[PDB]
């Protein structure tokens, strides 16, 4: 209810289930990873932007991030 | 996110795939992940939880299969035990028997054991038999509605399907 | 049970390679000041010229090789197939 | 799934067991650990295309999955090692059945990603046999 | 009583500081 | 939620042995009880500690998707069987229990032999299934082993009915 | 160590049935209490007051052997045990091992999805 | 603050940052132009041979020694009552010597000084000839000093405090290896760090890192299991 | 969110609206609100008193008394002289307790922590990212507590 | 349920009457106290609620601050030697020299 | 806390107090001069003179708090925008009302 309202976690598991993890992973797990992901994210336009001109780039090729 | 004990054994770790070399003691959560955590911890590590889910069933359910097998073959030894008198019942059964009888023995069968030892690749063979099985009764639609469960649009159309599966063998010159 | 399952990794030993020279590039960092001392001894003997034949550097080569191959021969035979430790001891 | 047709059989579709080698297991196992994240890529991508685009009227409904080619030729990458082409499209012979397989099942009849992975996995194992 | 170990002589035996022989029993242990 | 759950138990059980119990020496039992049942409980409580910090989470399929090392496997093992055979009891550890059962009221006896230590059957079945152990589990089933043949010697030695069911 | 065949006068000083403060008394059957017998009290009460007078008085107490034997039972049953597990290995039966052929599914257990 | 730095040390790691090594010869070199005093002090190498067996038994049962001296003098001797009569004794020749304290701290740590002498003596060899060669270093660790803990305590305490002995020897050993053994609170290396070899290109150990990276994305319960919201 | 106008009588209300539960500021952010005066000295601090710190005052003189009452209902065996005289020193605190809070106002004003009447050129551009806190207040008390939502 | 006053109503009606049980005097005495705790109670929950929410959201603006602080820690702390090693020189010279822009 | 910037710029010598009102004028021109350039990376070289007030004015521990919160700035703008993170928490916070049931038997790793 109310007290539990503000995690889709019950309340004893957001206590005791982490252990020195960020709230921000624990609640906004989206926003963490994008902002982890800020310099792959602009790889991966740089790598899109050369894809459009005909210049595979091999290195960055695995930065393919959906989330 | 999966993290990690740190450990305490002084001992290098060389990677030809990165070409990196580290210590055992100097390991945060991703390579204790990769290097010491990377090991199997089932029969078929290369399926998805739903299909080794299925492996894991299907395994089991041929354990009992072969159970199935040796109990079967003691029911017919017991029916020749009474349909045939002890004068000529040991050459009817050493006949071809008592060689089944061996066939599905304690090494071949878990019985009553607790766990049948068998190797990945033995639990493969049972699982890929017990999917050869469910083939040959599922072209037929045998398994609804002891071994499967459908609906009633999926039972007519099974039933067509077999119905032209049935006619096309039946069409079919013999060998 | 662990035996009963298949193998995660393959070793350069698994694959029937031998991973010597790795090993002695990677155990060479262990042993810099033998190495050192090899150096500053073939400097000198090439300094000098028809110098007396008991006068070799292959002492303070046996002192390095024995200090690289202290670690790469060990390690090595720790991946061999015949090598376990044993049941109890 | 590991079952192999008789080619010469008394019946339509009688099948034989096999098992796989234990190099490829292990192959199609570290792989599916290192490349597990662009599989479920590829069903959100699915699953949110098909909120934005999915409608006719949409004006990115003539794109279709395309935003996911990207997810699958990764996976495909990452899968096949970087040894076997940088697209899903340039392929093996032996796995473009299997691909094509893959294809249908995963944006033409979009079952669930269980048997996406089997059909990819299959591609995968398809090269590996080829190229062991 | 005491013996350098670095002359290529293990524990006093000074007929061998031609040839690598700790390896694998005092350098190392195979 | 399991663990909690399972850690629960023990309240109860001691307010129903220290307040309903008429013997004067069911005091005593309910202490033991209690100091026994919680070492066995600190047990799992460091093996399930262990199991959350190591892979942090609550589930036990992110559990079948990840693998705990040779040395952290064999401390779990340890601790869960060494706990829930604290409060099974096994052998050396069911002292606790004779003193309960010939102390507790009859009704907290039923249900203490009955269906307690079954919870931690329970509890070490799924903590143990969901955990891949590769050491040898010989000493584990000598303990048991050693437990049911140190109980089944002390039978004829029973005067007390109600020791006599606590050793069965 | 043995039971007196003598007669002897019935004890003065015995451990008795003692019950908690305001405690509801048992009164099934009418309510009828009889009073006890002294020496069958005191033998209720023997046993869970006995103790050992002196340090390492449990072994000689009885049979040395037996009290030997009966300490070393643990270690005799592991040590069958790892006989056992020697037996099975080299004929590849059921060794004592947590088979971990489930992968963690649990035996029966429902495995469905939320929608 | 460190124990046991000299067993604990990557000594891959230590020559490839170019540290110095512990294990490096720690020895001297005479020429033969040295005087005969130059040539006889440069013997003292010798007591800095670590795989001088002597030299380490020594040494060692002379840090048993100074251990029990002190505790002889901080918690031992102050424990135990010396009769009233022994001690005017004492100070009798306290007064009547030029030096009689020394005397008397020799006589009374003289039981401690020798049996700290002897427990590690003999526990320096017992771990260096019995135990060296162990598999399982924790559980070699603690049997070994399980058993000889039990042993000291019935010889040196009293034989009826053997079980509590093997107790504190089992905890003392899981010590040992927590901490002198093992390198806790005494890294000398960062967490995570590694040296590369193979002359990869940056190129390649970049892609490399991509593809650790997409890897460590399935470490997260909420990226492995699609519980993600669209952001 | 709005807050009470400075200079008048209810800007004191203004010192319990904080768009953010930190107690300070870092060392290079900058104040809500532009700088008067960075450098205070006590005598600028008390030429910039206004209408808002003598309502600060006000306050503490109106809710001083119920607190001094609330204080002496403890009080036993004590004559009327002492009594009044310990309802007076109490008293006298909590208007000094109410000076205290007026003159921190005006130097929150002086240093831009607290509304001023001034607006800086160019506001800090701030993503609530995180926002845990914004369909709470909306539909609650607590939006006049928090300044930005 | 979903209304933290309601909650705290609730709250301060049942510990109303638990202390009227603890004290042994009958409950219905004080009445007045009834409505009083559930007020009291009630403000008291929607802020601590309210708080909470908040702190929890300045919390995660700490951690973002934080991470900064942790790697460079994690670069401050590397072993002497360590700073111009292959694993950490790309680090280090990015936080050294790239972000030296004051 | 030696690793802490923030709690070494707190630290400052006896007697040195900060002109904020100055600093801040300084730090106002200088990030409008940047921001009109509007790059990557911050180039200070390309607003000299702002630059130099913007030195004079302002102490380091300052700056480098500055400096920080911009490089943090940059990224949150390329990162996010108003209206999408005002969606992501709603949506966030309605799901919060809800479970989260775990994925069994699933299809990845
Ligand atoms: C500077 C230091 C501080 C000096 C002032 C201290 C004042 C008191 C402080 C408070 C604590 C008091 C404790 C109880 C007590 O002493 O009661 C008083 C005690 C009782 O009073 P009383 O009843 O009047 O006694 C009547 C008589 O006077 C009774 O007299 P006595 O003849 O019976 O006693 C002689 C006295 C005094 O003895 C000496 O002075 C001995 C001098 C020679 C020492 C040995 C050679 C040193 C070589 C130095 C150079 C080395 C170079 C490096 C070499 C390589 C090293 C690896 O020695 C002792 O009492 C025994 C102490 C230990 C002796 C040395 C042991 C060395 C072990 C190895 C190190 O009175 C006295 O002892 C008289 C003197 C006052 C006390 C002095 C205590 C000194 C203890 C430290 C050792 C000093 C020498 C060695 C220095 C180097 C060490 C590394
Ligand atoms: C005694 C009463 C027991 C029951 C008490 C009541 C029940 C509740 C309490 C808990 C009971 C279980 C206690 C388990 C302790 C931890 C064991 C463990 O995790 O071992 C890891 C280990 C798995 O790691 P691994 O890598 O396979 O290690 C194999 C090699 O050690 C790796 O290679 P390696 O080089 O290490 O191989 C050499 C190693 C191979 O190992 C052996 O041969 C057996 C080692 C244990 C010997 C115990 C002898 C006791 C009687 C004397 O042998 C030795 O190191 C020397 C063996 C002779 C030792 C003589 C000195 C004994 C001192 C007194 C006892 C101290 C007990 C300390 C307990 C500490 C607990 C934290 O698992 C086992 O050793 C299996 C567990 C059973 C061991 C033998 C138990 C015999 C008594 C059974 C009584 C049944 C009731
Ligand atoms: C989730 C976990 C975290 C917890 C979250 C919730 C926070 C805790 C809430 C607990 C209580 C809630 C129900 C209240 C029931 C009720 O109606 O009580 C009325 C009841 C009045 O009884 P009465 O018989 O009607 O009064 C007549 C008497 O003659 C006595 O009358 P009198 O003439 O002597 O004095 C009258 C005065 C009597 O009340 C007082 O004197 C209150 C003193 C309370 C203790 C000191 C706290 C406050 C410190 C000073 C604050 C100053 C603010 C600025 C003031 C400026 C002007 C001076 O005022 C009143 O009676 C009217 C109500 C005034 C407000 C009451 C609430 C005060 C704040 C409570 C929370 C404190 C902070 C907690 C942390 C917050 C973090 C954000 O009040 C009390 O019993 C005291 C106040 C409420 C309880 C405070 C102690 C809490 C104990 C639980 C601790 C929980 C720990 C959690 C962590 C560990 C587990 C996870
Ligand atoms: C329980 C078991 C406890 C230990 C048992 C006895 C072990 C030593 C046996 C005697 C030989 C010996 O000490 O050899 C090692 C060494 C041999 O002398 P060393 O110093 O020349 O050793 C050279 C290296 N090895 C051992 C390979 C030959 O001697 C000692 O350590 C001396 C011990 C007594 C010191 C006083
Ligand atoms: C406006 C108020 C509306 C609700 C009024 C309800 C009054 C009756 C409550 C039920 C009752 O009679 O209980 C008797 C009992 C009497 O308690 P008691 O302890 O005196 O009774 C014990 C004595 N015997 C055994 C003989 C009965 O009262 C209660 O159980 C609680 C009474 C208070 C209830 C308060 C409800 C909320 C009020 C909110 C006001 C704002
Ligand atoms: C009391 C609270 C619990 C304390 C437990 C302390 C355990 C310390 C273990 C230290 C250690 O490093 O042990 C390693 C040792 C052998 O592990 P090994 O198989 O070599 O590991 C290689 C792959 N990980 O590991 C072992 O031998 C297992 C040790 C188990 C100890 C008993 C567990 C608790 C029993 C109560
Ligand atoms: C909280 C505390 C945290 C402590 C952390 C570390 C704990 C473990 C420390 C172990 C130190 C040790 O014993 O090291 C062994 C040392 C020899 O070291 P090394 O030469 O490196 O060993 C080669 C490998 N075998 O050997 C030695 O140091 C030898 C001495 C060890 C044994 C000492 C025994 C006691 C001595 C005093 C006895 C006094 C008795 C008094 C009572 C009787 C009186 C009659
Ligand atoms: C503190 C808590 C300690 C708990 C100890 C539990 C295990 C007890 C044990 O293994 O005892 C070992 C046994 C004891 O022998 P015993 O002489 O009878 O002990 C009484 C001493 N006054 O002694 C032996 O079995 C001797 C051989 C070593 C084991
Ligand atoms: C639709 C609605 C319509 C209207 C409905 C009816 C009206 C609703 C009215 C709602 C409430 C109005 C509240 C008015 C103002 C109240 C002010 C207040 O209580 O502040 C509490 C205080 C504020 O916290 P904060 O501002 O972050 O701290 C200073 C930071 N510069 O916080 C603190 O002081 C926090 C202290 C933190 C450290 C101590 C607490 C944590 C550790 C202890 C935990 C608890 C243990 C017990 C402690 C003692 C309890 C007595
Ligand atoms: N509790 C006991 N302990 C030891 N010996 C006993 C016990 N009860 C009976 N006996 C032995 O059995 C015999 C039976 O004696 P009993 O018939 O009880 O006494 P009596 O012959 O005087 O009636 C006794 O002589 C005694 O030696």
């Amino acid at each position: 209810g109310v007290w539990s309202n503000i995690h889709p976690t019950d309340k004893v598991t957001l206590s005791f289930a982490n252990i020195g993890r960020p709230f921000r992973l624990i609640y906004r797990p989206e926003i963490f990873l994008r902002d982890q992901q800020a310099k792959f994210i602009q790889l991966e336009k740089e790598h899109i932007e050369k894809s459009k001109k005909g210049e595979f780039v091999e290195t960055t090729s695995p930065l393919v991030l959906w989330n | 996110a999966f993290g990690g004990f740190r450990q305490t054994d002084n001992s290098l770790i060389i990677d030809d795939r990165r070409k990196i070399i580290l210590n055992t003691r100097s390991l945060n959560d991703f390579q204790q992940k990769i290097y010491l955590r990377n090991f199997f911890t089932n029969y078929r590590p290369d399926l998805s939880s739903y299909d080794y889910f299925a492996f894991k069933e299907k395994l089991r359910i041929g354990e009992l299969f072969l159970n199935e097998y040796r109990k079967r073959i003691n029911n017919e030894v017991r029916r020749a035990a009474i349909l045939t008198p002890t004068s000529s019942l040991r050459e009817k059964m050493n006949h071809k028997i008592a060689d089944q009888i061996l066939d599905l023995s304690s090494p071949h069968v878990r019985g009553a054991h607790f766990q049948a030892v068998r190797s990945w690749t033995d639990a493969s063979k049972i699982v890929n038999y017990v999917e050869e099985k469910q083939t040959k009764i599922n072209k037929y639609g045998l398994q609804f509605p002891l071994l499967g469960n459908m609906t009633e649009e999926q039972c007519a159309s099974k039933e067509d399907e077999v119905y032209q599966r049935l006619l096309k063998e039946m069409q079919k010159p013999p060998k | 049970s662990s035996g009963d399952l298949p193998s995660a990794t393959l070793s350069m030993i698994q694959q029937g390679q031998d991973p010597k020279e790795l090993v002695l590039q990677h155990c060479k960092p262990n042993c810099l000041h033998w190495e050192q001392k090899l150096k500053r001894c073939e400097a000198k003997l090439r300094e000098l010229v028809n110098a007396d034949p008991e006068m070799s550097c292959m002492y303070p080569l046996r002192d390095w090789v024995t200090c690289v191959e202290a670690c790469v021969q060990p390690q090595i035979i720790s991946q061999l197939v015949g090598a376990q430790k044993g049941r109890i001891w | 799934m590991f079952l192999n047709p008789v080619k010469d059989s008394e019946f339509d579709d009688e099948v034989k067991g096999f098992v796989p080698s234990e190099g490829e297991v292990r192959f199609v196992a570290n792989k599916n650990k290192e490349c597990g994240y662009y599989l479920q890529g590829i069903e959100q991508c699915r699953r949110k295309m098909v909120q934005l685009a999915g409608d006719s009227s949409s004006q990115f409904h003539s794109l279709g999955f395309l935003p996911c080619k990207r997810l699958v030729d990764a996976h495909y990458r990452c899968m096949t090692d970087d040894k076997f082409g940088s697209t899903i499209e340039e392929v093996p012979e032996i796995g473009l059945d299997s691909a094509q397989k893959f294809f249908d099942c995963t944006f033409q009849q979009l079952k669930p990603m269980q048997s996406c992975r089997r059909f990819f996995d299959q591609v995968v194992r398809d090269v590996y046999r080829a190229n062991g | 009583f005491i013996y350098r170990d670095d002359i290529g002589a293990f524990w006093g035996i000074k007929g061998y500081e031609e040839l690598v022989t700790e390896v694998g029993t005092h350098k190392g242990h195979n | 939620l399991f663990f909690m759950c399972y850690e629960l138990l023990l309240i109860p059980s001691f307010l129903i042995v220290y307040f309903v119990s008429p013997s004067r020496r069911a005091i005593q039992a309910s202490l033991y009880f209690v100091i026994w049942t919680q070492l066995g409980s600190l047990l799992v409580l460091i093996a399930i500690s262990y199991i959350i910090s190591i892979t942090n989470t609550y589930e036990f399929n992110d559990l079948k998707y990840f693998n705990f090392t040779n040395s952290e496997s064999t401390i779990i093992i340890f601790l869960i069987f060494l706990g829930f055979g604290f409060k099974a009891p096994i052998w050396p550890f069911h002292y606790w229990l004779t003193k309960t059962h010939v102390e507790a009221p009859s009704g907290f006896s039923i249900y203490l032999s009955g269906f307690l230590v079954k919870t931690a059957l329970y509890g070490f079945y799924k903590f143990n299934t969901s955990i891949f152990i590769d050491i040898d589990s010989s000493i584990f089933i000598a303990i048991c082993i050693m437990g049911v043949v140190d109980s089944s010697l002390k039978m004829w030695g029973q005067t007390d009915l109600k020791k006599l069911v606590a050793y069965g | 160590y043995m039971g007196n065949p003598a007669v002897q006068s019935p004890p003065k000083e015995f451990f008795n049935y003692h019950y908690v403060p305001d405690n509801y008394p048992d009164a099934l059957s009418g309510f009828r209490i009889a009073y006890r017998d002294p020496f069958e009290v005191q033998h209720v009460f023997a046993y869970e007051n006995w103790e050992y007078q002196y340090d390492g008085q449990w072994w000689s107490m009885g049979s040395l052997a037996c009290n030997v034997l009966f300490f070393c039972t643990p270690l005799f049953l592991y040590l069958i045990l790892q006989v056992e597990e020697l037996n099975s290995e080299k004929r590849g039966g059921t060794s004592n091992k947590f088979y971990h052929n489930n992968a963690g599914f649990f035996h029966f257990q429902i495995y469905d999805n939320k929608q | 603050m460190e124990l046991n730095s000299s067993a604990k040390e990557d000594s891959h790691y230590v020559g490839v940052l170019g540290y110095p090594s512990q294990h490096d010869p720690h020895t001297l070199h005479p020429k033969k132009h040295d005087s005969t005093f130059t040539k006889v002090y440069a013997c003292r190498d010798m007591l800095w041979d670590h795989h001088w067996e002597v030299r380490n038994t020594l040494y060692a049962g002379f840090k048993g020694a100074l251990l029990g001296v002190a505790y002889a003098s901080g918690f031992g001797l102050i424990s135990k009552t010396v009769p009233s009569i022994v001690l005017k004794k004492m100070f009798r020749f306290v007064r009547n010597n030029n030096f009689g304290h020394i005397r008397i701290m020799q006589d009374l740590l003289t039981p401690y000084a020798l049996t700290g002498f002897g427990l590690g003596s003999v526990y320096y060899l017992y771990q260096h000839n019995v135990w060296e060669n162990r598999s399982n270093k924790w559980l070699a660790e603690v049997l070994s000093n399980a058993l000889f803990f039990q042993v000291a305590t019935a010889v040196c305490v009293n034989p009826g405090f053997h079980i509590y002995g093997m107790v504190g020897g089992i905890l003392f050993g899981t010590l040992k290896y927590a901490f002198y053994n093992s390198s806790f609170f005494q890294e000398k290396e960062s967490i995570g760090s590694y040296t590369t070899f193979g002359d990869l290109s940056e190129e390649e150990r970049k892609k490399q890192e991509y593809k650790d990276y997409i890897q460590f994305l399935g470490n997260y319960h909420k990226v492995r299991n699609g519980q993600l919201v669209d952001l | 969110s709005q807050t009470f106008a400075h200079d008048s009588f209810l800007g004191g209300l203004n010192l319990f609206k904080r768009r953010d539960p930190r107690f300070v500021l870092d060392q290079g952010e900058r104040p809500p609100y532009p700088i008067i005066n960075s450098n205070s000295s006590f005598v600028d601090v008390l030429s910039n008193f206004n209408k808002a710190d003598f309502g600060l005052v006000l306050f503490s003189a109106a809710i001083g008394f119920p607190l001094s009452r609330w204080v002496l209902k403890g009080l036993t065996f004590s004559s009327l002289n002492y009594r009044r005289g310990l309802f007076s020193s109490v008293y006298g605190g909590v208007i000094l307790w109410g000076l205290v809070l007026g003159f921190n106002n005006s130097y929150y004003r002086l240093n831009g922590f607290v509304d001023n009447g001034l607006v800086w050129k160019r506001k800090e551009r701030k993503l609530n990212k995180y926002d845990f806190t914004s369909e709470f207040e909306d539909n609650s008390f607590f939006k006049k507590l928090r300044i930005r939502d | 349920m979903s209304s933290m006053l309601i909650w705290g109503a609730c709250f301060g009606l049942f510990t109303r009457a638990a202390a009227c049980k603890a004290s042994m005097i009958p409950l219905t005495t004080s009445p007045w106290k009834y409505p009083k705790y559930m007020i009291v109670s009630a403000v008291t929950f929607y802020y601590f609620d309210w708080y909470r929410r908040m702190a929890l959201e300045q919390l995660c603006y700490n951690e973002e601050k934080l991470e900064r602080y942790q790697i460079r820690a994690k670069l401050q702390s590397l072993k002497i030697g360590e700073e111009l090693s292959d694993a950490y020189r790309e680090s280090f010279f990015e936080h050294a020299v790239q972000k030296n822009n004051i | 806390m030696e690793f802490s910037n923030a709690l070494l710029s707190q630290t400052k010598l006896p007697g040195q107090q900060y002109d904020y009102k100055r600093c801040f004028q300084a730090s106002n021109t200088h990030f409008e001069c940047l921001d009109s350039i509007r790059d990557a990376y911050d180039n200070h070289h390309k607003c000299p003179q702002t630059y130099q007030a913007w030195q004079s004015s302002c102490d380091v521990g300052i700056r480098r708090y500055q400096m920080d919160n911009r490089e943090q700035q940059k990224k949150d703008q390329l990162l996010y925008s108003k209206e999408q993170l005002k969606n992501y928490n709603a949506a966030k916070n309605k799901e919060a009302y809800g479970i989260t049931a775990p994925k069994n038997l699933s299809f990845a790793f």
